[PDB]
DNA sequence: GGCACAGGTTCAGAGCAGGCGT
DNA sequence: ACGCCTGCTCTGAACCTGTGCC
């Protein structure tokens, strides 16, 4: 009787996602035995048990439906249900979250045993079809996949075999929707960092980025793909982009926070050496996005704001060793290598593309266009005043270790 | 030359009536705080006044760096023995007492220590401070001049805790490069659990830190991460502190629960949930206290007409 | 009292209200002991933001505590309960009640309820502290507030102020730091009258806190 | 041509980075 | 070089446009 009416049915469903959604905003949700949180984690995992059951024995691609309630999929809606509950069970019932898991030996094991069968769904609704793919059920089964990634131990096998997959899906697949490979990219990170430093990864999509937009010069050969699969010419342009340098600054947050406690100390040597290396392999990175014909939004900003803040480092870094080195005769192999390549590859061509930057021009309410136009004024400078100021503490650091680092400098 | 082990006291005693320099007040102190180590403990207290009012007339960073160095070690060693508790605690007390009775005559004494236990750049604050150098300082608070500098470090520093570690736990990287040395919340708390031997001045100092905290980091943002998790972390500990404290010290237990009652009675102009979440959990772990307090409860329910609903609820 | 009651709980227009509140006030002078407390209450929840001076102002001349008189001292307690209950709670009325004290700095006949409002204060809230301070400095270089006052205040209110133990020395610390013997031989009484009438701990703190002026002072 | 989601924009203020008196 | 004041930077909220789809 019920069964027949598929309308009657996206009803108790909507219902069901009203009642989550419900619960985030109050501790409780509406009816009766709504405020006694033992009965709501019943309920919760009662409701789960059913819609994960839907989902598993009716795919998506079994539908007679059309685009208008493809829309409103019954599939598809049990899959925002999931998020929303694995979300909101974090948020409060972050104890039970065995209890939760016992519903579907310790928490990760669990986790694998679950992931799995999301992993593999969304690998079949991405490798099946190009066309007319499901943007929304892919990208909300990414978004289940992140808030419930975070439950893995750091250290587990299963975290280990789910980033391997995750990078590999990142390797493999073409997928030309953005706000799709915008989500991917972000899970890789979020896992990635609490593994190691996500500096070569940058450095990779940046070679990927500098192959697929083009360079500078208008004659410099490069072509990249061969790294990671999804970036494209919509993709990697103002979002990958953002990503990537975003995933730069964290870097520079950890490095200046590093350098704050070092000067505090005057074990050292290791520290520097760690630091000097980060810093080596992303100025790699600074290098391909520079070469790059980067397009005049906030990625340009974003570039030459972070070229402002590697400086800004690297000037905490030159007047700590000024500070230490008078005492000893300090700058190790290290540190000569690492000004070497901050002179000879990087600053110049930061001075090559700003002036390609300005050198490309190509209504306006007066005063809205006076305040938008010298607010956007300041970043050139800023990237000027932050070389030359590196080359001050430069010409220090060249006196006050006894060693002329401007026989580097052009 | 060396020190008669049983009147090494006596002779420090008599620099004290000599006019000397510094290098020489300075030597003969740090010979007589060589010999805390080959002592008894009970005789250490009357040795710290007795060099303490010769630092009156010489080195006063160096006598509190050896009293703050030399009782962190104990501690520290009292601490991995459990991985002489009923008289330790009785000696770290006596002396953080001796020690306000002179920064009380001596406000240089006060500024010196407040300077050597500055945070400043956060290196310093992971070599400096202590679950003996923090029972001092919330004993300190006690003094008029003093009160407010102290509080405002150990808060400001409180954050940093959350800072460095938060930021830390988002990393391997510098998981790697750090061997994590305690953090600043559990060694509040270690004071906290050490205070059962009652040195009762040191509450006095909690409580005002605890509602610090709170009133200062309390949801308002809710009526990101980084204005927002080292806040509410904030504010947990405030309330973590207070029920640890509740829970232990059956003097204090009057006044925790009124100042809670003051926040969440008028208010609700200002969020409350947090007063109300503690409130829960004070009265939860021990509510025979109410009928102690039942003057103040009386006159919580005659506002609870102009008390919005979700507050009168709970 | 009922009546107060029933006005509170009945459905009416609030002018009507001012008008019995006044009705009131002219006859607070005429109330029986017991019921004070309970009527000025009323009054400190018939404020609003606007109506705060002007009410404090009227009820801080009508009310005397020197009229009042072992149930008297009781009932008095009740009272600054009640008040304390208030003030606890209205920011705005603690800041008004100190700018309609220093607004009788003029008449140098103000009274004893002027010091113990102050103290309360002070103890009870804490963000006032400079400015009773800074006001009790102003005030008496101005040849008002003295002895025959703080005498006074001490050889009846000590019960009252027993609890403000640390509140008084607070305070007497502060002023004996000053200049101008005048505001010195305050900050001393100050610690006679602390010392004389309190408990053995004030004692010890006030003994204390003298031998801190004599080292360092 | 209207109907609808996403972007960026101006705001509005909290809360701390850093120039400037003794 | 420590204390005091200000103004800048972040952060999210709400506003309304701007452009894609049927």
């Amino acid at each position: 009787v019920l069964r027949s009416s598929n309308e009657f049915m996206r009803y108790a469903v909507n219902v069901a996602l009203q009642k989550v959604q419900q619960l985030k905003e109050t501790g409780h949700v509406s009816g009766p035995d709504g405020q006694n949180p033992e009965k709501i984690f019943q309920n919760l995992c009662d409701l789960t048990r059913v819609l994960l059951w839907r989902y598993t024995s009716i795919p998506t691609s079994v539908e007679e439906s059309g685009k208008k309630e493809k829309g409103k999929s019954i599939s598809l809606l049990c899959l925002e249900g999931l998020q929303k509950i694995f979300s909101a069970v974090q948020q409060f019932y972050q104890p039970k979250i065995q209890q939760f898991l016992r519903a579907l030996v310790s928490v990760t094991q669990r986790t694998a045993f679950q992931i799995r069968q999301f992993q593999r769904s969304l690998l079949n609704l991405l490798s099946s079809q190009e066309e007319d793919f499901n943007s929304k059920e892919a990208l909300l089964l990414v978004t289940v996949l992140t808030s419930l990634s975070k439950l893995l131990e750091p250290s587990s096998p299963q975290f280990v075999q789910m980033l391997s997959w995750t990078s590999k899906i990142c390797k493999e697949n073409s997928r030309e929707d953005a706000l799709f490979c915008k989500s991917l990219m972000n899970l890789l990170f979020s896992l990635h960092v609490s593994y190691k430093s996500p500096v070569i990864l940058l450095r990779d999509l940046s070679q990927d980025i500098h192959g697929h937009l083009g360079d500078i010069d208008q004659d410099v050969e490069v072509e990249k793909t061969n790294h990671f699969a999804i970036v494209n010419l919509r993709t990697a342009a103002p979002t990958v982009c953002l990503l990537v340098l975003s995933q730069a600054e964290k870097v520079l947050e950890e490095v200046d926070w590093l350098i704050t406690k070092l000067k505090g100390q005057v074990p050292n040597q290791p520290v520097e050496k760690a630091i000097i290396m980060q810093l080596g392999t992303l100025l790699t990175f600074f290098h391909e996005l520079v070469q790059t014909a980067l397009p005049s939004g906030s990625c340009v900003d974003t570039l030459l704001k972070d070229l402002c803040k590697m400086y800004t480092t690297l000037t905490a870094l030159v007047r700590y060793y000024l500070q230490v080195c008078q005492s000893s005769g300090g700058i190790p192999k290290n540190m000569e290598k690492l000004v070497k390549l901050s002179g000879s590859h990087l600053t110049p061509l930061c001075y090559s593309f700003i002036s390609y930057v300005q050198n490309k021009s190509k209504p306006a309410v007066v005063a809205t266009a006076m305040a938008r136009v010298l607010r956007e004024t300041k970043p050139i400078p800023n990237l000027i005043f932050a070389i030359e100021q590196y080359e001050k503490f430069l010409i220090h650091l060249s006196k006050k270790s006894k060693v002329s680092l401007m026989q580097h400098m052009k | 030359g060396r020190w008669d082990q049983q009147y090494v006291i006596q002779l420090t005693s008599m620099f004290k009536d000599v006019p000397l320099t510094a290098e020489e007040v300075e030597f003969v102190v740090e010979k007589a705080l060589s010999m805390f180590s080959k002592m008894n403990l009970q005789e250490i207290p009357p040795l710290v006044y007795q060099l303490l009012v010769l630092s009156s007339k010489g080195s006063r960073k160096s006598v509190l760096e050896g009293i703050i160095a030399f009782f962190s070690a104990l501690d520290k060693q009292h601490n991995e023995e459990q991985s002489p508790s009923g008289e330790l605690r009785h000696v770290e007390g006596t002396i953080i007492l001796h020690i306000v009775f002179a920064i009380k005559l001596d406000y240089e004494l006060g500024r010196e220590l407040v300077k050597h236990l500055k945070v400043g750049q956060q290196g310093d604050s992971n070599n400096n401070l202590s679950p003996f150098s923090i029972a001092l300082l919330l004993s300190v608070t006690r003094i008029q001049r003093f009160q407010d500098q102290v509080l405002d470090l150990l808060k400001t520093s409180v954050v940093k805790s959350f800072k460095d570690l938060q930021l830390l736990q988002g990393s391997k990287f510098l998981q790697n490069l750090v061997p994590h040395r305690s953090y600043v919340s559990t060694m509040i708390l270690e004071v906290v659990k050490n205070s059962v031997h009652s040195w009762d001045h040191v509450t006095q100092g909690l409580v005002e830190l605890g509602f610090i905290l709170m009133d200062s980091y309390g949801p308002k943002k809710v009526l990101p991460s980084l204005s927002r998790m080292p806040n509410q972390h904030a504010c947990k500990l405030g309330a973590n502190i207070l029920l640890e404290t509740f829970k232990i010290h059956e003097m204090i237990r009057q006044e925790i629960l009124e100042q809670v009652l003051n926040r969440v009675v008028t208010r609700a102009s200002s969020p409350i949930s947090h007063f109300l979440d503690l409130l829960s959990n004070i009265v939860m772990y021990a509510p025979l206290v109410l009928q102690s307090c039942s003057s103040k409860v009386t006159e919580a329910f005659d506002y609870l007409s102009f008390l919005p609903l979700q507050t009168v609820q709970r | 009292v009922p009546i107060l009651d029933v006005l509170s709980s009945l459905r009416l227009d609030p002018n009507f209200l001012l008008k019995v509140r006044q009705l009131v006030m002219d006859k607070l002078s005429s109330i029986r002991l017991e019921d004070l407390p309970v009527i000025i209450k009323f009054i400190l929840h018939s404020v609003t933001a606007m109506d705060t001076l002007e009410v404090i102002s009227e009820l801080r001349e009508k009310l005397d505590l020197q009229h009042c008189v072992s149930s008297g001292q009781s009932c008095i307690i009740l009272l600054f309960d009640v008040i304390k209950s208030a003030i606890r709670y209205e920011k705005t009325i603690s800041e008004a009640w100190i700018k309609a004290i220093e607004n009788t700095a003029s008449v140098s006949e103000h009274k004893v309820f002027d010091l113990v409002m102050l103290f309360i204060i002070y103890s009870t809230n804490t963000q006032t502290k400079k400015y009773i301070d800074r006001v009790l400095r102003n005030k008496i270089r101005s040849g008002c507030i003295q002895e025959q006052l703080l005498q006074s205040t001490f050889s009846v209110h000590y019960l009252v102020l027993k609890d403000m133990c640390s509140s008084i020395l607070s305070l007497a610390q502060s002023l004996l730091h000053s200049l101008d013997q005048s505001i010195i031989s305050f900050g001393s009484l100050l610690y006679k009258y602390a010392f004389k009438f309190f408990d053995t701990y004030c004692q010890q703190e006030v003994v204390g806190a003298l031998v801190t002026h004599i080292c360092s002072g």
